[PDB]
């Protein structure tokens, strides 16, 4: 999906397995806040959530609580108390094409900044100065939403890099989402410390 | 709201929409420079227009925002570059009479073949048929023929067209509130609004006659120096007591004296430092040359080239089949995307020219963060001056010795160094009295100074005051001798070199202050000082955000262009020329003593 209107995918009922990310040599972020990847795949957590969208290689840096930019006020805000883990990877091969990729839309100018966790899919012609736009685009009215250009000869800060970010929240409810538990070998005819189904 | 706030979000959707589509114009470009095609040539025209028209466009919504009710430096300095008019301003027909003009001009330049009277089944064009002839001839009606000739033809030819030229571009620059075109070119180097560092447009004469009257005693020695050996050479064209012949100076015009190193060599007997044979031998490749020079940018503590400039840039040339430009030019394409277009040999000039342009390509590098109407050099001189003090730092022995070219026990004495001094200052020095006198005389005839019937008269006046060059046969004003020149004939500024070659000697003087050389300035290497790159890189990362004083102030610690750096650089050479014109008398004479 665009950044302005980034898919929200909710993970419950399933055993979360996060080795297989961390170990992975494909992804060039895989930055956590608030929890270790060590312990991720222990942990139990109530849901999920993967927020997946593509932005540019210098606006990586944008996806992290506190931070300033078009990106964390006008598309994507997180909450300065997130629990997650934010894993990004260049994307050259598939989202630039050589005549130009314009699929992937951003908002530029908002009148105020974003709530956390806050999807803006509205298309209405940004107001900049104090004369009424009146619904067409001409001096002072821009269009917030801008397409983004994605040639396979750009610089690795221009370069199109999706972004997936895992938000893991704990709720009253009981805790479904949770990590790969093991299992070792059974011994048997010898005294053991046994821990079955907890 | 507000309107700083209406600048500012406008600025933004103006970089933001302008970034791609200058992209776009840059790719079909470079498409068209590596690969000549027609289809190449049709992309690259539909591109410009789209690029032209988008401008245009973009300035007409730009002007209606007041400049003075702007604070912040930034958001001004872009809607003072978005909101200048250019040609807009005048009419639709003298605009296109303009465009026609230079069109003209360029086609006339470019294709222009001279040759002798009586013998027209073939002849040469000035690149490279007579630049040869100018460079290597030591015949003297061979010269003379070739000289008077081209200037007769091109002269006649552009003369009607250059006094158009003048009224067109006077009345365009009147039309923008400028005194003349003079001004107009004068406003690169304008500061306003900074509180101690403003330059004034009238106050660039006035530097530059400052400083020329410190270059006159360096260059009257050189010029002494050079007329007792081309004296020597041809024995009785020069005179003792009068100016050189123009035809004698071993280029076209008269820009470089470079081509006159063989015949005023101190000491032919000694060997040069030429390094082309150790890379033949160890099959030194292209690829090798750039990544010496990227080691050396690590080195001094600059970021290294990007895999987008490795994997796109052409290195070699093509082939047979695919034609190119072989011009050595860096590109800068937008959106991180830095290339190098050279057909690049195995010689110690392309090696010095690769580390020119990777030099441009680590200044293009560093003021990618700035907005996309900022990304340029604070001035037209610090572009070029960044690649020159590589190649000046990449020419010495002691680099030369560190990345194994030359040997560890090649013998270092005076009179190597004297003599590759010598051929520096024909090439840098040399360069200086053709550059202000051509300038000062553009500047006089947009001014108004000099009335049309008097141009000429002035012209070799001036050059035999300023250049010590005097005229071989006298001429009248049907002859147009300035337009010959490829800068002048196709409405280019004539004064970075100039800039650039202040800006050199003062860059290379700050640096080895910075990496504590503590011998000659000459002798001086930048490589393994981080201090040095450093202090280059506070220069480098600004761009155009902050004013070239302030940007000299962060590199040299002056808030003006210095003349002292340079004397400085040729201070042994200096001495040299001193004690070897004890018997010849130093200075001309304006009078037509030589030869008229
Ligand atoms: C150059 O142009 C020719 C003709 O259009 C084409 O066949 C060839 O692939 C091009 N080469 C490059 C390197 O672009
Ligand atoms: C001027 O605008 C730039 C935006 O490009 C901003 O970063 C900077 O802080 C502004 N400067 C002042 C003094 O407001
Ligand atoms: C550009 O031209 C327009 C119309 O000719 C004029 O209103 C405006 O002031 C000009 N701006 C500059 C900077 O010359
Ligand atoms: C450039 O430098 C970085 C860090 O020093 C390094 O990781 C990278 O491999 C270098 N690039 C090349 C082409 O060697
Ligand atoms: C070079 O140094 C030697 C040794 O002092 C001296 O004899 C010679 O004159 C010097 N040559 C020049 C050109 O300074
Ligand atoms: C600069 O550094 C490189 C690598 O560290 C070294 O090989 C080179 O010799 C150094 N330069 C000098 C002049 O010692």
């Amino acid at each position: 999906a665009s950044v302005y209107a980034w898919n929200r995918k909710r993970i419950s009922n399933c055993v979360a397995d996060y080795s297989v990310l961390y170990n992975s040599a494909s992804f060039s972020t895989f930055k956590c806040y608030g929890v270790s990847p060590t312990k991720l795949n222990d942990l139990c957590f109530t849901n999920v959530y993967a927020d997946s969208f593509v932005i540019r290689g210098d606006e990586v840096r944008q996806i992290a609580p506190g931070q300033t930019g078009k990106i964390a006020d006008y598309n994507y805000k997180l909450p300065d108390d997130f629990t997650g883990c934010v894993i990004a990877w260049n994307s050259n091969n598939l989202d630039s094409k050589v005549g130009g990729n314009y699929n992937y839309r951003y908002r530029l100018f908002r009148k105020s900044n974003l709530k956390p966790f806050e999807r803006d899919i509205s298309t209405e012609i940004y107001q900049a100065g104090s004369t009424p736009c009146n619904g067409v685009q001409g001096f002072n009215c821009y269009f917030p939403l801008q397409s983004y250009g994605f040639q396979p000869t750009n610089g690795v800060g221009y370069q199109p890099y999706r972004v997936v970010v895992l938000s893991f929240e704990l709720l009253h409810a009981p805790a479904t989402v949770c990590g790969p538990k093991k299992s070792t070998n059974l011994v048997k005819n010898k005294c053991v410390n046994f821990n079955f189904n907890g | 709201s507000t309107i700083e706030e209406q600048a500012k979000t406008f600025l933004d959707k103006f970089n933001h929409e302008a970034e791609d589509l200058f992209y776009q114009s840059s790719l079909a470009s470079w498409n068209y420079n590596t690969n000549i095609t027609e289809e190449n040539v049709q992309n690259m025209n539909n591109a410009g227009d789209k690029w032209s028209a988008f401008l245009k466009e973009q300035s007409t919504l730009a002007q209606m925002y007041p400049l003075q009710e702007i604070q912040n430096l930034t958001v001004k300095l872009q809607l003072q570059a978005l909101q200048q008019n250019g040609s807009s301003v005048l009419s639709e027909d003298k605009s296109k009479r303009l465009n026609t003009i230079l069109n003209t001009m360029s086609t006339i330049y470019s294709t222009g073949k001279v040759c002798n009277p009586d013998n027209p089944q073939e002849c040469l064009l000035l690149e490279p048929g007579l630049n040869e002839i100018m460079a290597n001839s030591l015949d003297y009606n061979e010269r003379l023929w070739a000289w008077e000739s081209w200037r007769s033809e091109v002269g006649k030819q552009l003369r009607p067209l250059y006094e158009e030229y003048v009224v067109l571009k006077n009345e365009m620059a009147r039309a923008n509130h400028y005194e003349d075109y003079g001004d107009y070119w004068r406003g690169d180097y304008e500061v306003n609004g900074v509180d101690g560092y403003d330059y004034s447009r009238g106050q660039l004469i006035e530097d530059v006659e400052h400083t020329f009257e410190e270059i006159k005693p360096l260059y009257e020695h050189l010029h002494a120096y050079v007329r007792a050996k081309l004296m020597n050479a041809y024995p009785s064209y020069i005179s003792p007591i009068g100016c050189l012949p123009a035809h004698l100076l071993g280029d076209m015009w008269g820009r470089f004296w470079t081509n006159l190193y063989s015949l005023t060599v101190p000491f032919g007997q000694k060997p040069n430092i030429d390094v082309t044979d150790a890379m033949v031998d160890q099959a030194w490749d292209a690829q090798r040359i750039f990544k010496e020079a990227e080691k050396f940018f690590v080195s001094v503590g600059l970021p290294n080239m990007t895999q987008g400039f490795w994997e796109n840039s052409m290195l070699t040339d093509p082939g047979n089949v695919q034609k190119a430009v072989c011009h050595p030019t860096a590109w800068d394409l937008g959106k991180g995307d830095f290339r190098i277009l050279m057909c690049t040999k195995v010689t110690m000039d392309d090696f010095l020219t690769a580390h020119h342009e990777m030099g441009h390509i680590q200044y293009d590098m560093a003021y990618a963060a700035q907005p996309f109407l900022l990304r340029n050099g604070a001035n037209e001189g610090f572009h070029e001056a960044v690649g020159e003090i590589m190649s000046l730092s990449a020419a010495t022995p002691k680099h030369l010795k560190s990345i194994g070219l030359l040997s560890p026990d090649f013998q270092e004495d005076n009179e190597t160094e004297i003599n590759f001094l010598l051929k520096q200052a024909l090439t840098i020095v040399g360069t200086l009295p053709f550059t202000y006198m051509l300038e000062k005389w553009r500047w006089m005839v947009f001014k108004g100074e000099i009335p049309k019937d008097q141009w000429m008269k002035k012209w070799w006046e001036m050059k035999r005051e300023i250049v010590g060059v005097v005229e071989p046969v006298p001429h009248d004003e049907t002859y147009c001798d300035p337009a010959s020149l490829f800068h002048v004939s196709n409405d280019y500024s004539f004064i970075r070199y100039y800039t650039r070659t202040l800006y050199q000697f003062q860059f290379q003087e700050a640096l080895c202050q910075a990496a504590k050389h503590e011998g000659p300035l000459h002798k001086c290497d930048i490589s393994n000082s981080t201090e040095a790159g450093q202090k280059l890189f506070n220069m480098l990362r600004l761009g155009k955000s902050e004013p070239w004083t302030l940007a000299l102030e962060n590199v040299v610690g002056a808030k003006n262009m210095n003349v002292r750096p340079l004397l400085n650089y040729f201070e042994p050479l200096f001495t040299w020329l001193k004690d070897q014109n004890k018997n010849s008398f130093v200075g001309w004479s304006t009078d037509w003593s030589p030869y008229a």
